[PDB]
């Protein structure tokens, strides 16, 4: 069953990324404020 | 001075409203302008206006007081008089009443002049295209099968030019024209005496100021005012009227338009009458209504007549917007207008997209012009997060896959993302293509995928952007400089303030006097964040000049440091980024890009010589989108482009900066309406400001938009798994939707089978262009299975539409150049007949066209002439013998001549050597009657002109003859050395030299002083040398008017200089004097050429006398190429004929074969099965060692030493010469210099918008097979014997004909022709001179590079120059 | 207890792909300038790029 937890904790992983790219994409997205990309 | 820049002669300024109106309230002239007509300048205290300005004064109230004493009816008021005051739009349908045939003697002079001029060479002309075609085909007829009706020879285009309509009009407003430029350079000297002109002709009263024209007709009732650019305008529009009718009258296929045309004109002239300046409107819409009607006969009945109806509704809301029509007579008018667009042929449909211009421009205002942009911008647009980020993963898969293509396959630098799959992890480790329905479903992790650094790209990559000359604008703090002084003295006194300064500084100019300039420390102003911070930045619009639709009728310009920073962010995305997505089809090589625009058309046309093959065409407006970009929609492509290039912060700097600055139009005559608001910032968002716009500039940071718009064309493909081939260009957009269909079906169940499956795709690109936030209405696209359109010309069915009165509507009588001279003149002509034979026009009549224009040319050059002279010897000389103009205008260029169009050229742009071609038309001329052989007797025994060891080097295959080059080249030489002498910028800190031409001198007599001289290979080593990349380096410059006026001020020319640019039209006419009036007394051995004599015998002849004093009877070799025409004996075969050179003899030849059943506009099944035809071939190295990422200096210098190498010799010593060379260009030693230069056999010795040769209509189906011939000159003679042949076969089936009811063969027999000769080369030739002592720029990088080759590459060099020694 | 937070983890995944869901179909807008204020009142903005890393990095 850990096992189990395990592999569905992956698609938590992938999922909750993918929000977090989502988010920050958005951040990004505000002409208020210039953003720069690192180096 | 003045004489030099003297007033435009066409239109190249934008028509201003407020400027006509400004002029006729300063004098109070009389008019019925309502108070609101007038903006901001009824509000003027017109008093302290007249009060100031004192001479212009003076002129205006002269010429009121004498429109008041001839017509005394002007002094009643309240508009009680019957006389009407109309402004430019309005008098359309009256320009024909204003005529002052008495009162003027100089055009009549004119034609006369150029009639008996036309009638001495039309029965030599005739004669001459009459052997041409017996030539080329061995049957009379080659020109006239289309046509047989009427064969106009060149007296007939001459009397039907000169007696048609508009040429009454043309030649008054002709008059007024060259009136009101003498009296503007009269007012410019300062005479301030006589500078009011008055014809007080009957019926006709016409008053010239240099600053207005008075015209009234008593016939009408109608007094008009025009500006000097509106005079421009209305005389370059009549004198397109008089074009487009004259060829309507005269060709045969234009014939059916003529009347049409003509309607048409009448129609839109009442229309503009009765609306004003909204007719623009009409006419912008019959712009598409053209493609409307064209795609009124496609086979699908669900797409036929949807456009049509649309623009008719369209049309109609025009008319009746403000109620000047009602419903039925706006109907009426609608039907009036699309009547003449039915019943005619899709090419005859498409030239009728030259009636654009025709009806002129409107009179801008920049309230009007700016109130189009603050909506497009300032507005709310929502955009769709999802669409966003799936076109962005599409950008990044293309980003992806194209740096796979390139760079040996590897994937880019790259980042995962936390939520990417195995299968991302593993496509990445192995550096495998990402295919496009993989990036569609896992579109959450192909983005938010970083892309690191993968270029190593620098600002100063390219020194050619930095060299071009863009409009800056001014600083903030003086913003209002731009507008009239006069204007806004007093609300500047008001508000007790001084007055701003003006400004004139131009970017080439700022950034040529700059000390320490660094295109890094440029960079550093986006880079850093500065430009988001500088109180000085401004960036203005201004109105666009011959503009007729609403968009686009303003261009921005903005400060120096932004301006600077745009231009370097461009070119970082032109040369890096931009090159990793080819998904659309457009490329800087024009003839693969043609090629592949054919492909794209052809892809339906299947014949029957299972599944097929079809295709829908979707073509797309992208005008609209560079105020519809938005940052929040761009960021993310903004910010990936930025890591790829390393750069922090760079391409998303547009909309971040315009949406913290206040933008406006900057006209001088079109002040602020309200006088209170004196600074840019606290102004609102009306009148002429723009207050904070959202949206992108047109031009600017086009290469994203362009990227971003190809990333949504592929995403919306793959969504809707359709095959496409898009050919996306910034302005339009071409997608030929593909799709499988059964063989067997019929052609229109085939075609709507087609526009079944591209409805999805078309559905899912208008979703997917919402969700970016660009709405797609009707107007922008348009679906048709038959044509679409790229670079404003039509593909129909594997065709390229001809257009060919569009380009004769541009042939006017001088060109806009500052030199004015006549052979500037005579090449524009020329180089639009060459447009007009590439357009489908009879190539007979478009000969006879290009002789008649350049005998009208230079007769109105000599009858108007532009400065006075204190003798006219020379012009009487001229004028009193019209024998002497027709000889002159029939003398080919390269023999000092005016006659820029070859014979050869009707068929082949690819010419070679341009003397043979001259001389191969003298001998035409000779034979036939238009010239006389102690012409060309002259010309052999003509004497030496002032030529040097340079001028042979710079340009080959030009003669010792003095004024061969117009004035133009002169002046813009003058303003490049200008300006490069006064450049002392830290790049180009050592390009200028004061002994630069003397050492060019040198180094050309190096290479040129040897046992044979061979100018090409002295051409091409100078060009790749030191002093060669100086020259090239100076050769940037853009050379402006502005520009060339700048360097006449500050380095002002001698007094002779002055004298001899401002009469070289005389000097050049003295100098044919002596060649083209009498047979002078010449050598005698010249007895032994004749008009027989091959033309390349001749060529060698001229040029080994014409250099005489300089080579001192030496030949010069590997320049003669054979004439196209003369070189082949073509021979066309008929049913029962047979060839007659096969038949005797003669066994080479170039086969053409053109199959029977051909029906263009028909069944694909029906005909023949069609191909991409030839188009031309270009260059396409095999050295001993491949260099990647070869400098421009090193690959340069590696040219140099294989020219060197291949033409010199190979003895140690003619390396060593090279390995100089090349050494005054890079670093290397002598042994990696051999090892890596290519291979020195068979040197091609190559040196250095969108125009078809042709319209590719029965070209498609021929046949070509060099079997039985030969097969690098000889590439190039068989590639022109191809053409040739080619245009031979399209030519004998003219666009007026359709069909192909037998099948023809063209044989174009090369072999057994005089022309085609032996090639021997290569021998060893060593210098007659010492190695000249050339300075070498050592620390500029742009012209030495001190490290060429890396350590590892040095290695590798070594090893490779190793193992060839020791493995042989 | 180890088998309560197996169902509970369950409840999670499911949330977090439907706020996925949503956050998918979310809609940038631009405001513009319908207003026509003067830009020296609608400056209220960052002159200043600051290097904030998105997804990645
Ligand atoms: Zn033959
Ligand atoms: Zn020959």
């Amino acid at each position: 069953m850990v096992t189990q937890i395990k592999n569905e904790l992956s698609t938590v992983k992938t999922t909750l990324a993918t929000i977090e790219g989502m988010m920050a994409t958005v951040k990004i997205m505000d002409p208020g404020n210039p953003t720069g990309v690192p180096v | 001075l003045n004489e030099i820049l003297l007033p435009e002669v066409h239109l190249n300024s934008p028509i201003v409203r407020y400027k006509l109106f400004y002029y006729i309230l300063h004098g109070q002239l009389p008019n019925d302008l309502e108070p609101d007509d007038l903006g901001p300048l009824a509000n003027q205290n017109w008093k302290a206006i007249r009060a100031e300005e004192s001479q212009v004064h003076a002129r205006l109230k002269q010429i009121r007081v004498e429109l008041i004493a001839r017509i005394p009816s002007l002094r009643w008021t309240r508009s009680q008089r019957e006389i009407a005051i109309l402004i430019w739009p309005r008098i359309l349908p009256i320009l024909q009443a204003y005529d002052l045939r008495q009162s003027m003697q100089l055009p009549t002079v004119w034609e006369k002049l150029t009639q008996s001029t036309v009638n001495l060479i039309s029965d030599g002309l005739e004669r001459v295209v009459l052997h041409i075609s017996n030539q080329l085909t061995g049957k009379p007829n080659l020109f006239t099968r289309s046509r047989a009706y009427s064969i106009p020879s060149t007296r007939e285009l001459s009397q039907i030019w000169f007696n048609n309509e508009w040429s009454g009009s043309v030649k008054t407003w002709l008059m007024i024209k060259y009136r009101m430029r003498q009296l503007i350079t009269n007012q410019k000297t300062g005479e301030l005496t006589d500078l009011v002109t008055i014809v007080d002709t009957r019926s006709t009263l016409c008053i010239i100021t240099p600053e207005l024209v008075a015209l009234y007709s008593s016939e009408h009732k109608a007094l008009t005012y025009l500006t000097f650019e509106m005079v421009l305008m209305v005389t370059d529009m009549l004198e397109g009227r008089l074009n487009v009718s004259s060829l309507c009258t005269a060709s045969h296929y234009l014939s059916p338009l003529k009347k049409r045309i003509e309607v048409l004109l009448t129609l839109v002239d009442d229309l503009a009458l009765l609306m004003g300046d909204k007719v623009y409107g009409i006419v912008s819409s019959l712009e598409s209504f053209v493609y409307a009607q064209l795609q009124y006969g496609d086979p699908v009945i669900d797409i036929k007549g949807t456009f049509y109806g649309f623009i008719c509704n369209e049309i109609l809301d025009l008319l009746t917007e403000d109620n000047i029509f009602t419903e039925e007579e706006a109907n009426k008018v609608l039907l009036d207008l699309t009547s003449q667009f039915d019943n005619l042929s899709p090419d005859l449909t498409a030239e009728l997209l030259c009636i654009m211009r025709l009806w002129g421009h409107p009179t801008l205002t920049a309230s009007q012009a700016a109130s189009k942009v603050r909506e497009s911008m300032c507005a709310p647009k929502v955009l769709d997060f999802q669409t966003i980020m799936k076109t962005l993963a599409f950008f990044h898969a293309i980003l992806i896959n194209g740096y796979r293509r390139s760079h040996n396959g590897i994937w880019p630098p790259t980042t995962l993302h936390g939520n990417a799959p195995k299968s991302l992890i593993e496509m990445r480790h192995d550096n495998s293509e990402l295919k496009y329905e993989y990036v569609l479903k896992n579109w959450k992790s192909i983005s938010m995928l970083r892309i690191h650094k993968c270029f190593d790209a620098s600002p100063d990559e390219d020194l050619s952007i930095f060299m071009k000359d863009k409009a800056i604008s001014c600083p903030r703090q003086d913003w209002m400089g731009v507008f009239r002084r006069s204007l806004i003295k007093q609300r500047y006194r008001d508000a007790n303030r001084p007055l701003p300064q003006p400004f004139n500084r131009r970017l080439l100019l700022n950034f040529l006097e700059d000390d320490r300039f660094d295109p890094i420390k440029e960079l550093e102003y986006v880079t850093s964040g500065e430009y988001l911070r500088d109180p000085e930045f401004c960036a203005s619009y201004s109105l666009k000049e011959k503009e007729i639709k609403a968009t686009g009728r303003i261009f921005a310009k903005m400060t120096k440091r932004m301006r600077s920073c745009q231009v370097i962010a461009e070119s970082l995305l032109a040369n890096h980024a931009g090159k990793l997505m080819r998904e659309n089809g457009v490329v800087l090589d024009q003839l693969k890009l043609t090629k592949s625009l054919l492909t794209m058309n052809q892809i339906g046309i299947i014949s029957e010589h299972g599944f097929e093959i079809a295709a829908c065409f979707l073509t797309t407006d992208l005008t609209k989108y560079c105020l519809n970009w938005r940052y929040q929609v761009i960021i993310p492509f903004a910010r990936t482009l930025n890591s790829m290039y390393g750069i922090p912060h760079l391409f998303e700097w547009i909309h971040l900066r315009l949406m913290r600055s206040t933008l406006y139009v900057g006209d001088p005559f079109n002040p602020p309406s309200d006088p209170t608001q004196l600074d840019l910032d606290t102004a609102l968002n009306d009148d002429i400001f723009i207050v904070s716009p959202r949206g992108g500039i047109e031009g600017l940071c086009q290469k994203l938009w362009t990227m971003i718009s190809i990333s949504t064309i592929i995403l919306s493909a793959t969504e809707a798994n359709t095959r496409v081939m898009s050919m996306v260009q910034g302005d339009n957009q071409a997608i030929a939707i593909t799709t499988r269909v059964v063989r067997s079906l019929s052609h229109s169940e085939k075609k709507e089978q087609a526009y079944k499956a591209s409805k999805l795709f078309f559905e899912r690109l208008r979703a997917n262009n919402h969700g970016i936030g660009h709405h797609l209405k009707e107007q922008e696209t348009i679906l048709s299975s038959d044509f679409f359109i790229y670079s404003k010309r039509v593909f129909y069915k594997g065709r390229i539409l001809t257009q060919a009165l569009k380009n004769v509507s541009k042939m006017c009588l001088t060109a806009d150049i500052l030199g004015d001279c006549s052979q500037a003149s005579c090449s524009n002509l020329a180089t639009t007949v060459m447009r007009l034979t590439e357009n489908g026009v009879e190539k007979d009549l478009c000969y006879f066209l290009n002789a008649f224009m350049t005998i009208r040319q230079l007769c109105y050059d000599l009858v108007f002439p532009q400065t006075k002279s204190l003798s006219q010897d020379i012009t009487n000389a001229y004028l009193n013998h019209p024998i002497l103009i027709s000889r002159l205008c029939l003398l080919p260029s390269q023999l000092g001549g005016l006659n820029f169009l070859s014979c050869s050229r009707l068929f082949n742009r690819n010419i070679g050597d341009p003397l043979v071609s001259a001389i191969a038309d003298v001998k035409r001329l000779i034979k036939a009657g238009c010239l006389d052989i102690w012409v060309l007797y002259n010309i052999l025994g003509r004497r030496p002109g002032k030529g040097k060891w340079s001028t042979l080097a710079a340009d080959p295959y030009t003669l010792n003859i003095d004024y061969l080059v117009p004035s133009t080249t002169f002046l813009k030489k003058h303003a490049q050395y200008t300006l490069m002498e006064r450049s002392v910028n830290p790049m180009l800190r050592g390009v200028f030299s004061e002994n630069a031409a003397e050492e060019e001198e040198e180094l050309a007599q190096y290479l040129l002083d040897r046992e044979v001289v061979m100018p090409r290979v002295a051409h091409v080593i100078l060009a790749q040398s030191s002093c060669g990349r100086r020259k090239q380096i100076q050769g940037y410059l853009d050379s402006t008017r502005t520009i060339i006026r700048y360097s006449l001020e500050v380095r002002p020319l001698s007094a002779k200089k002055l004298n001899t640019v401002i009469e070289y039209n005389l000097l050049y006419l003295s100098y044919n004097l002596e060649i083209i009036e009498k047979p002078n007394i010449v050598q005698p051995f010249l007895n032994a050429i004749n008009v027989d004599t091959c033309s390349i015998d001749i060529a060698r002849s001229l040029r080994k006398l014409s250099w005489a004093t300089l080579l001192n009877g030496r030949p010069i070799e590997g320049l003669e190429t054979p004439d196209p025409i003369e070189l082949v004996h073509g021979c066309l075969i008929i049913g029962s004929d047979e060839c007659e050179h096969c038949s005797s003899g003669d066994d080479k030849f170039t086969w053409f074969f053109l199959p029977k059943g051909i029906r263009l506009d028909d069944d694909p099944a029906s005909n023949p099965p069609i191909r991409v035809p030839y188009i031309g071939s270009k260059t396409d190295v095999a050295s001993m060692a491949y260099i990647k990422g070869a400098s421009v200096s090193l690959k340069s210098a590696l040219r140099l030493a294989g020219v060197y190498i291949w033409a010199f010799g190979d003895t140690e010593e003619s390396w060593q010469d090279a390995y100089e060379l090349a050494s005054t260009r890079v670093n290397l030693t002598l042994e990696q210099l051999q090892s890596l230069t290519p291979l020195p056999t068979s040197a091609n010795l190559v040196h250095r918008k969108f125009t078809p040769a042709s319209s590719y209509a029965f070209s498609s189906f021929v046949h070509i097979s060099n079997d039985c011939q030969i097969l690098t000159d000889s590439n190039l003679i068989y590639q022109q014997v191809m053409i040739t042949g080619l245009a031979l076969i399209e030519t004998w089936n003219n666009p007026p004909i359709n069909f192909s009811v037998y099948e023809t063969t063209l044989h174009l027999h090369t072999g057994s022709s005089c022309c085609i000769r032996p090639v021997e080369s290569c021998v060893v030739n060593p210098p007659l001179l010492p190695v000249p002592l050339i300075n070498v720029p050592q620390m500029n990088k742009f012209v030495y590079d001190p490290e060429p080759l890396s350590l590892l590459e040095m290695e590798k060099i070594e090893d490779i120059a190793y193992q060839t020694r020791i493995g042989g």
